[PDB]
């Protein structure tokens, strides 16, 4: 993480589509280094569905440049997640602000 | 006027790794000499031991992952780096980690000789998140000095090592910082005189008894090629 | 607001401090700048350029 | 040439019509292969490893 | 070390050295012992080591 | 603990009294480790004999210019502080000086102890302009170690000192301006290592070569209770 930001760190991780953030908000049931498995809650669940979301990260790639581009989960196992939080940090994120 | 000697007088642990040495007496000129020629000698080249290549099971090389663990495979390697062993009286180890079960692997965990002792135990080396997941490795440690980068051994060895074996960089020095600070001594006639007291900082596989005495020992041989030889 | 962020933490006011040298010891006349700052790296990278 | 044809003469050495055209890592460069894809056509018998 | 454009020198030397060169030729006022005599310039590398 | 050591000496003497030495090859960092532990001592640790307090007659003060000389008072001092001493037994040797008529005073001209020697007779000390104009002054010689300036002698020295006698300036240490570089030197496989070269000028009294020898076996001795 940068010491010294303008507090903008926030929004262009999030709005540069290279985190994993959640549509719907829960407990985490399974992390993996791949996968993420997250519990939705029961207020915001649709009433035909089962009510689990998949995110499947994406490993080690290549960019136009030729450098890396590789998500890590940032949550632990069994822990609080509300709407439009950061659950994987991307290439240069670290908790949701961006950190180059 | 002929001279006066100093001696190792006093040694205390703040910590398990903290230390203050202090040295007395000096005259007026080695307080400052000594007490820069003995950082810049303990900095350098003390002989630790570190990690050198791991071995995981399944795995091929460093850039891919594996099940139910929660970092990538090149943090497990980062965080192997930062293992502060003790290797008594061989001069090269293996040691073996195997664990199962949900919650994360301690540098504890692994079955250790009579030898070699994990200085650190609480630290952290992975997360274990399904019940049916498990991990074993085999873990080299070797004694170095300096710093030793990957590049180097994989240009410098010629037989053919399996795929498989990580090589991870070794970096071999055990202190971290170290400051020293010279006071007014405490002699009763002679007043000028200074003492020297050393404040080194390293991780737990060093003895600062130890330390200065290579440190010292590394500086009288190296003034052998003045004092004598031209 | 940096001088009364600076005295927080037991640090001078001034942000220059009194370097040692490395080499010979001695330290030097006035104090230097020490701080922080984020540095980055670029993709001109000499691997590729030469 | 005609020396060489009395060199291959001289020795049983015969290359045939092969010739080696293959594909090595650029120099200056070192690495680990983390992914290796095979394409084929149509109508054409894989290899082992395809 | 002449530049053809003029007769001036073209390794005239450049921002660090320059000011170092001007810091070591400077005065100060009490300036921790002066007023004192030298026998020649290298019993003044001698006082200032 | 392999620990590289240097075989090339190589001492390339350029004056009697001024030498230049180097070592090759040393570990990466251990050139300054070396170049300023030996600085530090020869400088301000080296024993030695130097003149560090005069008197002359007819002059009471730094500033009352004698008369008959060619130099002023204060021009005497700086050719005294460099005169190339050496003692054999005693420390504290009280010298006296006697010449008359009109010519330079040469550091020769001087009744000596059977003990002391002087290096560099053909120093030159006054100049004499009229005839019959004599100069005597009592020259004392101390032994003592490095170098101490007249200031820190007069600040703490609260005792009346005998009226005339002159706080000349000191250099007990007999060597001269050192001063010494780095450069990178290398083996067959290995590159990072480093030379040294070690440069030495000095007065009389020493050989430029031992003042090395005998500063190292300083140093040496110093850690006699740590290895």
């Amino acid at each position: 993480k940068p010491l010294v930001g303008t507090g903008m760190e926030r929004a262009v991780a999030v709005d540069s589509g290279v985190t994993a953030v959640a549509k719907r908000g829960g407990v985490v049931q399974y992390v993996d280094a791949s996968r993420i498995v997250i519990k939705v809650n029961e207020d915001e669940m649709y009433p035909g569905e089962a009510g689990i979301d998949i995110y499947n990260l994406t490993k080690y790639t290549r960019s136009n440049q030729n450098t890396c581009i590789n998500q890590m989960p940032c949550v632990s196992l069994g822990e609080p997640v509300e709407r439009g939080d950061v659950l994987a940090d991307g290439p240069s994120t670290d908790l949701g602000e961006l950190a180059l | 006027t002929e001279f006066l000697k100093p001696r190792l007088v006093d040694i205390e642990q703040v910590s398990s790794t903290h230390a203050k040495v202090t040295l007395e007496p000096l005259e007026r000129g080695f307080g400052h000499t000594l007490g820069n020629a003995l950082r810049r000698i303990l900095l350098s080249s003390m002989p630790g031991c570190a990690v050198t290549e791991v071995e995981i099971d399944g795995v091929l090389h460093e850039y891919s992952t594996k099940e139910g663990v929660q970092e990538d495979i090149l943090e497990i390697l980062l965080n192997l780096k930062g293992l502060a062993v003790r290797v008594q009286g061989k001069d090269e180890v293996i040691l073996t980690l195997n664990k199962s079960g949900i919650g994360p692997v301690t540098a504890a965990d692994i079955t250790h000789d009579g030898d070699v002792e994990i200085v650190k135990p609480q630290h952290v080396i992975c997360h274990l998140t399904d019940e049916n997941a498990s991990i074993s490795m085999r873990i080299k440690v070797q004694r170095g000095r300096g710093y030793v980068p990957a590049s180097t051994r994989i240009h410098s060895e010629e037989d053919e090592r399996p795929i498989g074996r990580l090589l991870v960089d070794a970096c071999y020095s055990p202190v971290e910082r170290i400051a020293y600070n010279v006071e007014a001594a405490r002699v009763e006639q002679r007043t000028d005189l200074d003492k020297l007291v050393i404040e080194m900082e390293t991780n737990g596989t060093i003895d600062p008894e130890e330390a200065i005495r290579r440190a010292a020992t590394i500086l009288a041989e190296q003034l052998e090629a003045f004092v004598d030889l031209r | 607001e940096i001088k009364e962020l600076l005295k927080l933490g037991d640090l001078p006011t001034s942000g220059q401090i009194r370097l040692y040298d490395g080499r010979t010891g001695e330290q030097f006349e006035r104090p230097v700048t020490v701080g922080y700052m984020y540095m980055l790296k670029l993709n001109h990278l000499v691997d590729d350029k030469m | 040439t005609p020396e060489e044809k009395l060199l291959r003469a001289i020795f049983g050495e015969k290359a045939s019509d092969v010739k080696d055209s293959s594909l090595r890592v650029p120099n200056g460069v070192s690495g680990t292969v983390i992914d290796v894809q095979v394409f084929t056509r149509d109508g054409v018998e894989k290899d082992k490893r395809a | 070390i002449l530049s053809p454009a003029n007769g001036e020198p073209i390794i005239v030397p450049s921002q660090d050295v320059v000011l170092g060169l001007y810091y070591m030729t400077r005065d100060c006022v009490n300036a921790k012992g002066e007023g004192m005599v030298l026998t020649g310039p290298k019993e003044a590398e001698r006082l200032y080591r």
